[PDB]
RNA sequence: GAGUCGGCAAACAGACUUUGAUCCGGAGAUCUCUGAAUGGGGGAACCCACCUAGGAUAACCUAGGUAUCUUGUACUGAAUCCAUAGGUGCAAGAGGCGAACCAGGGGAACUGAAACAUCUAAGUACCCUGAGGAAAAGAAAUCAACCGAGAUUCCCUUAGUAGUGGCGAGCGAACGGGGAUUAGCCCUUAAGCUAUUUUAGCGGAACGCUCUGGAAAGUGCGGCCAUAGUGGGUGAUAGCCCCGUACGCGAAAGGAUCUUUGAAGUGAAAUCAAGUAGGACGGAGCACGAGAAACUUUGUCUGAACAUGGGGGGACCAUCCUCCAAGGCUAAAUACUACUGACUGACCGAUAGUGAACCAGUACCGUGAGGGAAAGGCGAAAAGAACCCCGGAGAGGGGAGUGAAAUAGACCUGAAACCGUAUGCGUACAAGCAGUGGGAGCCUACUUGUUAGGUGACUGCGUACCUUUUGUAU
RNA sequence: AACCCACUCCCGUUGAAAAGGUAGGGGAUGACUUGUGGAUCGGAGUGAAAGGCUAAUCAAGCUCGGAGAUAGCUGGUUCUC
RNA sequence: AGUUGAGAAGCUUGCUGGAGGUAUCAGAAGUGCGAAUGCUGACAUGAGUAACGACAAUGGGUGUGAAAAACACCCACGCCGAAAGACCAAGGGUUCCUGCGCAACGUUAAUCGACGCAGGGUUAGUCGGUUCCUAAGGCGAGGCUGAAAAGCGUAGUCGA
């Protein structure tokens, strides 16, 4: 039956994208923390 | 600058073939020297592809370390350390036993 | 200064020799799109543009400009007569990121108290805002007792002492001594001033025969160096084979640090103090939980004397002592390490040491924040197996060759559990923690039988180990 | 009848499936079903109300810090005489 | 394997191994495992046992090949046909097509493949996007409000 994940690219970018994280103040701290660990991606 | 150049004539100390008078062909960058005539190796190689041949066993020289050969003197006819004690326009390679410049 | 075209790794094509080719250091030029991202927008690495001066053919290209806020500065001018708001044009600055350090704003709970409300934990964790290479603090309305000491900051004692505390758990000073460091000055505002090292390099001393070995640095036998003899690495153990190790020279050019020096700030450099001191309720900070509670603070409400005054000396009062509050400025001793460089280890040696010696914050697991592994070693050197035979024209083997050695063959050593193949002896009428005491026979060796080893028919006694418990074969 | 839902029996339970299947059932022009896009969040939302749902987790999620929380309670504690 | 001590343990040798080892006596300890439903790799018993994923059926021939129940072609049977057929939207990301292969994968074998290596292959004034305009909703110069972060919102400019 209906599993709990139905994919879409327009909903993914507006919630978890870069311009969404960079807009707020918590999200810019999510960027610096995830960058300074050294991850390859930063924008899932 | 380096004791041993391409165009020399040396002798081999402390190897398979010690005392063999030789002459340097190729100097590698990991202090290993291909001396012309000594340290012979034989390579089982397949006959070459794409319109080539090799057949079988073909000799060549395997390099040896730079701390094994030395510059040969031809005035005592034995191995001699070299040096750069003459520098007036250029560092001249000079034997330390006789203070005479190499050629 | 003679080889070179980065690393994981072959065959092509070529550049310069004796110097500027690789290669190392200084300075410049280019520097696509994203990102504070800043011409307007966006789903980060995309779309649509204007303006100006030039060039270009019904289709464009160069070159700059074009964000908001602060300050200033022009021009401009609403209701409104004046003239402020407001609007444009220009100049200068800021914005973002970074491990810890410092000062402020806000500030928990678990837990202790063998429960728990005061109290502890604790003004600690965390969250914001500033600034600096340090910050803050500092030049007496301070402490001492009738003796005196003269800024602050930091370490050692006074002392776990006086105090404080459901007088419980606990929290805890100062005075005085010893040290480190050794300056004081005054108006942002009456009337202000606020010469050496460093990034590149270069020279750098002293050994010969003889054995064994695949290979000598080792066995022998002698000599030499020394301001450099416990380094690295070379076919095995090297002061004298190779790179290095003690001193000097520096350096076109930059950098920094002390100087002269330039401006300006670094700033040497004048007074002083009104809604101020005090007061009354309400809170904080003082070691100090309304306590006889001094003192500093400020949210509400009030309010002085003019340095003939003032305020301090732990309720309070008289006498003595000691300092000038309501304006400012300051080096040094001090705290810290994301980043370097040397060095050092009674530190680790691939289940240790970083999560990470290996292409690791990767693979993978998550819608996300986030979590997060496993993975080293052939040889001195690829000399990495030409050639033959079986096989699917393969996989895998059997030779042959290299090598000191292939049971070092794509890999040092190579154990245990687990699985096999040979050889010996015992087991198809015999009941159980599978062993122990006696013991026939057979086997293989040695003098040949106690010289020893391996099996064990038969037979007597025999209900594993740990933990909990008054006791467990249980 | 499509379509949405889940009343009964049997099979399945190491399932084909971390909730299905084959037979039968109820609504089926509306207090309907549904596609795309948005809004509401942790002592806080939503709820024709069952303490139900909020990413297979819910009498108060998930993750990182305080934090090696506290345990008069269980389990274990290694060579000889 | 032998041998020596009350014991922890010591000592001498046969083979493998191929470069390091430590009398003696003192120090410094990450100093000795069978057990924690201990932790991480290896290997067992169950056991060559259950299963091999819908009860829409396949049977011959010819071919290739080292080898055909499953591959290709042929002939004949079956099954869906308001889907087991065609096509747009999401989503995926080269799975499409052709040479070469078959160790691994595919619940068996494979000469076959959505599997390996090497090439190839998507053509727009009109079809969908972008460009123009807006709904819910978002952000929001100036502006009010707030310890700080920030909250709300006018002009405006994004959002099918």
């Amino acid at each position: 039956m209906k599993r709990t994940f139905q994919p879409s690219t327009l909903k993914r970018a507006r919630v978890h994208g870069f311009r969404a994280r960079m807009a707020t103040k918590n999200g810019r701290q999510v960027l610096s923390r995830r960058r300074a660990k050294g991850r390859k991606r930063l924008t899932v | 600058m380096q004791k041993i150049r391409r165009d020399d004539e040396v002798i081999v100390i402390a190897g398979k073939d010690k005392g063999k008078r030789g002459k340097v062909l190729k100097v590698l960058a990991d202090d290993r020297l291909v001396v012309g005539g000594v340290n012979l190796i034989k390579r089982h190689t397949k006959p070459n592809p794409m319109l080539g041949q090799q057949g079988g066993i073909v000799e060549k020289e395997a390099p040896l370390h730079v701390s094994n050969v030395a510059i040969f003197n031809t005035e005592t006819s034995k191995a001699d350390r070299v040096g750069f004690k003459v520098e007036d326009g250029k560092k001249i390679r000079v034997f330390k036993s006789t203070q005479k410049p190499v050629q």
